[PDB]
């Protein structure tokens, strides 16, 4: 959590919590309803918005989605998006800690292992993210898309 | 080191679903608690050296402890009481501030028993100035701070075995 | 030089005792320090000097 | 500022400022104008505010300025308020920057060296930021009090 | 490092006066030009991988630098070129955040020339791939913002040549 | 660590007497076998991605270890599996060139089971999987080769217990 | 070469180069004469070998010649097909040095960051130097081949 | 064995043999053979030629079999012929296995601390090894020489 | 380093085409040289203390240097002296055994003068010194080996001038 | 390494000669007057805190220096200040007990003028802080043990300009 | 000096010197005056001394003067005599300075491979600089051979 992320930082220090540090948590505290609301709203569109960016990243990439891709057949598509599905719960999960490091632990550490052992291709997996940005972006209000959006970026930046 | 919304986020992560209203609800609790759990810390910190001082008067001023062959008949090792007495405060504020007392057990409760016996320090002795301070910072504090500072003790308490 | 670019010739090995607990961060040093990797980059371009 | 410091932290983990990170900049950026309306605050009220601080500190330690004091004398007083009036100012200026990465580089690293060589007593010193303190919550606003308050409190800490 | 404020504050520091107006207003600039700071801070992440390759092939890419012999003519060289190029553009996006050039001179320019001259490579053609990104840049966060992110990119292409 | 060869040698300077004339012959036989192990670990070298991506699919794939809470059911587990998997093959690759499994029982089985207990993850079902990839590295390296195999299967057997 | 790497482990031992060491040195003398006749060989099939094995990885990676792929259109061809025949070269005079480290140093170290910038998919220029391993086994006699083999699977490995 | 010091090398890469010691190791099992015969004939004169290099040693040092010098008596010179016998055996155990790594470790590591305890002139045990060396020389093939010689020189290395 | 191979393997590079038929019977000869090269430094390592020895009789023994005050005459500069010759002799070999001087150039020479000025130890009399180790050396190696061991301490001392 | 009898000893050396009466003499000087050092250096150690204190008072305090901009406004940079008076002095009282005032030159002198003027600290108020203290050592120690601390001090003060 | 060492070791801690070092000063300059009368006695019968034990090193090690030693000849021996000589002069300036420091400077640092350079034999002189020993013991007074003892026995472990 934010909380986290600070209190490593001054643990690190050897200090009590500074007084902007502390500001920094009562603040997490004042906007936690907004933030759970929104991720809220994320699990309940989840289905939809995941068929919707399928569809996207399947005409982005069309050689991974058709036979001879890393998604050939339904099977393996199905698998795909499945994998595509854990990345958004963890995007949900994030976006309600505000900090970036509980996804990034779930998915960030050797996410280039993953993706090479998979065999799929890890651009193609980057523009599935941006597709649900997009997605994101119609289903939340512009404050909220923003902050939306910056979780993604660092989602688009792991799949980098 | 884990927070009580990291926790929350490992139970998730362990069912492999989506955050379930009823957790939603405890993540609202912490966030409620928050306020209160925050402004206790900047008090904790701005009246720590006083908290430490009175907790060491309690616990063994004028005591064979101080007397000569007490264990803390040294300055160094005077010095070095304050030292782990002022670390355990400092860590449990710490872990009060995230709500989730698994950062304090993991960073602090680790080998402590052991490298105490190496010491020959008394660990109970120490739990009960432990539990002087945690009087002490629960008068200073407040009655709300002073329950989770408590709760926080006690499980340093645990740890000391 | 960025520090956001572990390149290629890590020791992979020496981060798993490191993470397992078996090796401290001393003894990782001692093994970066005397691998080839090292030595390449630093020891043989450069004169012992 | 608060994005020194978030600066600061991004430089040593080598990564883009994260999110929440930009997200507590953009808090500091709304709360620049309340922030600076407080500094104004104490800034008008400097003299009263620090002369009331020194009359409640020589009360609380009456040998700090007694005979064999460090401040014995009117000109070391004089000199013992301006010390005061320096935190008071490093105190404005933190409360402008919203961190104590301000007052940290001046008058909280060392401090205990320099007031040792002197020989002035460092306990005393504590007392009469916190007397300040009290001083600065009568004269501000609830709320106002309170940020000042905290930033008041991080240099009496400091001073322990 | 510094900031915008910072630097005001450490101005004020060595004047020895409590905020003027005139701080007042410079501070004030500053704490009007954050949300435009920050919208370009987040645009930059996102698009900074592609803004490098953006950048190369406007300028260095497709020529004889490229092709052997030129300095980045090899796997590793070219990585190694753009490394650096990478290392630039965060270090510029956190001072142009900052509004302070203090970050680029500690840590951006500090010996960057020599170091280049010594190994050889032109400094020129680095400075001309500078003003590639600072114009991928400049479009890709928007009017306002690129005349900023222009200001200290500016300032990193100055001082390697 | 040591050699066939050398194995032979320490025997005759533990005896004290210059190596005896069976030994000889032992020494002369590995010889003759290393050749053609040797052309089979340069194929083995060339397909180690392929095996342990075969060996996975065969096992790991769409498994519940796979599934939430599976011990490998995360990212940085699921590198750490297939790179522990690559370990042991490497391992076993030298000990099959060598003749002698001592060097990979006395590092990569050095404790590997006590510490694989300790972390949790399923030392049997390891071993099962890679019993399955030590089958198809056999049949693709072939006869001769796949006896080789065998023995470092055997070590990564007792490295299971 | 294999000279080289021998005197630096000798640099770092602090030691003359060993007997074994210069008794390899020898060995390599004698096998430069095979090898530099293989080494023709793959010279006279500078061009041939490279639009044969061309050909093939065509084949087995359509989508990037399709448009939108890394070698879309005629120029990225070309330029593909340039980067194949740069690591053809490498291949060759890396066979006839007889360290694969000369090959590392000029391409293949850092190649993986290369790619990420330029947008080369890596599984195909991985199979596409395979299929010119394959290539060059028909073309060149099988003694002479196994080596050359070995070579040009140490660059696939490095790519994969 | 030379194939262990490349396989040790290899793991200290964490990457599979390289192609060229790979090579080197196959022309270690053809040279087996050659060794097994050049070391039976070694061991077969191994009595005579230890004989003639002490007559020769005894003629290089006669002061050290004289009384005042560290063979002076029967005792110590038998214990000085022990020492010369078992470092022969030694070295023909180390041409067997053609690894110079082998000998080394299991002696002429400290030799000189060794031979200081024992009193025993360091450049005096070299004259007879090399008096050995000559022996080894003749007795074996011109083949067999030139890695014996080497052998030999490691040795008069370690000697001095 | 460098190798005669891998130079002109960097010829071939910087050229950017393949090594030619004569760029190839170049290599031939620097690979017939190297038969002889190699035997000859075998012979130069285990004679290396005596030729170290006899060079040091002919310039450092009996000498003002060695005399007290004369920049020699110390335990440690003796010491010092010896394992200077030392360094540049084992240097020497690998360098003419490789058969390319980039070796000597890229370690041995970079600011030795510099390093020698700053001791205030005399080149010149380190140069007389190397041109009588060459001499030993030479005689020992051989005629032939003496003039590839005897260019490369030439080319020593030439940079050293 | 100097002293002023290893000093003696080392001109000695140089020259090979055995003792000479005019090095006696010199030797016999340092033992005669070592009982004055030995004894003034203790009252300079136990003295030492209020030494600087008197030192700053008498020259560095009450001015701009510790006024806003002086180099030494803030605390870091008069922690500092003391800080480096208190080693000026400490290597100082070590060089008059050795008496030789090469051991200055050795440590506190190398380099110290340079790293000042790159730092920006003002070298003639370091010169005049150093004159204080030499007026404050000559008060504790005396005029006779005071005459000989002057001495080494205004050798570092001559560095120092 | 023995006080310089004190200083060394002092600054090396970073610490006035302590009490007990400034004791030691006091005592070594109390003594300073019969230091040097010893060392003076030692420099006038330095030559006699040499003489003497020359001869006893000679009858102890009759090889090394005989040919087929480092000695070998009057001009080989002549320069063993002026190294011994040198180390005597260096003994004397240890004596006097009443630290083995300047003899350990001047000489045993590097002394085993400047031995080992020249061939020359470690225990034969040892053995001299023992006979050196005796000889001056009996020529200085008790008081003086008790501390010329010391720096001579140093000498010697030096020398072994
Ligand atoms: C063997 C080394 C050693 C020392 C020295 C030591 C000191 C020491 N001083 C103490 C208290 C104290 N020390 C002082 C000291 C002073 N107050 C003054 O006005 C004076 C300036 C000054 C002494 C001259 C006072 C007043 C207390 C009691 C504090 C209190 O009870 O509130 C205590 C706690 C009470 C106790 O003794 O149980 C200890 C342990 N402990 C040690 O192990
Ligand atoms: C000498 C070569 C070598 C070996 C063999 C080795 C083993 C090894 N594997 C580890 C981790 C691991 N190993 C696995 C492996 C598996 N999980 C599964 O579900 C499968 C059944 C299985 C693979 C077949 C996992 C998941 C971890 C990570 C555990 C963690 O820290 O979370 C660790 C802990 C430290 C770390 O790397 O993070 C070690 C030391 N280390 C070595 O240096
Ligand atoms: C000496 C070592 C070395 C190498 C190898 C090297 C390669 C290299 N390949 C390039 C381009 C490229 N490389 C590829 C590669 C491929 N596209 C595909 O579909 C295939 C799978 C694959 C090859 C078979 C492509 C498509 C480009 C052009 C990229 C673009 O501009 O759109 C470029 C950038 C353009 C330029 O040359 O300026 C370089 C530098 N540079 C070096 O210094
Ligand atoms: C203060 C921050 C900082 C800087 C500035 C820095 C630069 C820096 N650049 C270097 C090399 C280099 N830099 C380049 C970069 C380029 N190639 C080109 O064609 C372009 C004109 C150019 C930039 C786009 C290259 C090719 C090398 C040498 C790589 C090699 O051959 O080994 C090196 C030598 C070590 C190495 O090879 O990486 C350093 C230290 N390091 C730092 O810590
Ligand atoms: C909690 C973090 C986490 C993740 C994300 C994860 C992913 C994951 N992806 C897998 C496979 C896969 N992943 C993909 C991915 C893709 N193929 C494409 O064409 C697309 C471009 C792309 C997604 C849109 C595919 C095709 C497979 C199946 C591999 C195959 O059988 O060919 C598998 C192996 C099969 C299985 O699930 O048992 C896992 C475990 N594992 C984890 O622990
Ligand atoms: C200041 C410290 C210092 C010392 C001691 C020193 C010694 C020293 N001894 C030398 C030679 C020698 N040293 C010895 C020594 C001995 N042979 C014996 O039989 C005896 C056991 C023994 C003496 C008691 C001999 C015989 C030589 C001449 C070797 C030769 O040139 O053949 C040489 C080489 C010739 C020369 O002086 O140029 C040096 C430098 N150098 C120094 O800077
Ligand atoms: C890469 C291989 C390599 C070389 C070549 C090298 C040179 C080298 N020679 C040195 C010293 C030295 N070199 C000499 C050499 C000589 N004095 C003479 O009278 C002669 C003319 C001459 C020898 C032929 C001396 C006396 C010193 C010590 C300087 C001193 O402290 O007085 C030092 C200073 C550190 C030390 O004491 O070792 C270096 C680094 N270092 C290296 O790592
Ligand atoms: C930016 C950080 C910073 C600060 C704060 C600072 C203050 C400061 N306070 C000083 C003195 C002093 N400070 C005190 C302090 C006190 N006496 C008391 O009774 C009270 C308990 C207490 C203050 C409330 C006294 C008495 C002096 C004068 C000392 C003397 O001359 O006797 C001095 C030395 C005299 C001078 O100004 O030259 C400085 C520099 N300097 C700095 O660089």
């Amino acid at each position: 959590s934010v909380v986290t992320k600070s209190i490593v930082n001054a643990d690190a220090e050897a200090r009590y919590l500074s007084p902007g540090e502390l500001d920094r948590i009562k603040n997490f505290v004042s906007t936690g309803e907004r933030r759970l609301r929104i991720a809220q709203t994320l699990t309940e569109n989840r289905e939809r918005i995941v068929k919707q960016a399928g569809d996207q990243l399947f005409q982005k990439r069309p050689d991974v989605v058709s036979p001879g891709g890393n998604a050939y057949g339904e099977e393996m598509t199905a698998t795909c998006l499945r994998d595509l599905d854990y990345y958004l719960r963890l995007v949900t999960y994030g976006i309600v800690a505000g900090d970036v490091t509980p996804i990034e632990e779930i998915g960030l550490v050797g996410v280039r292992e993953m993706y090479n052992s998979l065999g799929t291709p890890i651009p193609a997996v980057a523009e599935g993210i941006r597709a649900m940005k997009n997605v994101a972006c119609s289903l939340l209000s512009a404050e909220d898309a923003a902050e939306a959006g910056s979780y993604f970026d660092f989602v688009i930046g792991a799949m980098q | 080191m884990q927070d009580a919304i990291t926790a929350v986020i490992n139970a998730s992560d362990v069912q492999g679903k989506y955050l379930d209203t009823a957790a939603m609800e405890k993540l609202k609790a912490y966030f409620a608690t928050g306020e209160l759990r925050v402004r206790a810390a900047s008090v904790i910190s701005a009246n720590a050296a006083n908290i430490v001082k009175e907790a060491v008067a309690k616990s063994l001023l004028y005591s064979d402890i101080t007397r000569p062959g007490g264990n803390m008949y040294t300055t160094r090792r005077y010095a070095a009481c304050i030292r782990d007495l002022d670390y355990y405060l400092r860590y449990a504020t710490y872990a009060m501030l995230a709500g989730d007392p698994s950062i304090l057990d993991e960073r602090v409760l680790n080998g402590l028993k052991e490298t105490y016996n190496s010491l020959g320090v008394p660990i109970a002795a120490t739990v009960q100035a432990i539990q002087a301070m945690k009087e002490v910072t629960a008068s200073l504090v407040g009655a709300d701070a002073g329950k989770e500072m408590g709760i926080y003790f006690d499980y340093i308490c645990s740890g000391l075995s | 030089f960025s520090g956001q670019v572990p390149s290629q010739f890590r020791r992979p090995d020496l981060e798993s005792r490191l993470r397992n607990g078996e090796i401290t961060v001393r003894e990782f040093v001692r093994t970066l320090a005397s691998s080839e990797i090292y030595r390449n980059r630093f020891y043989t371009p450069y004169p012992n000097t």
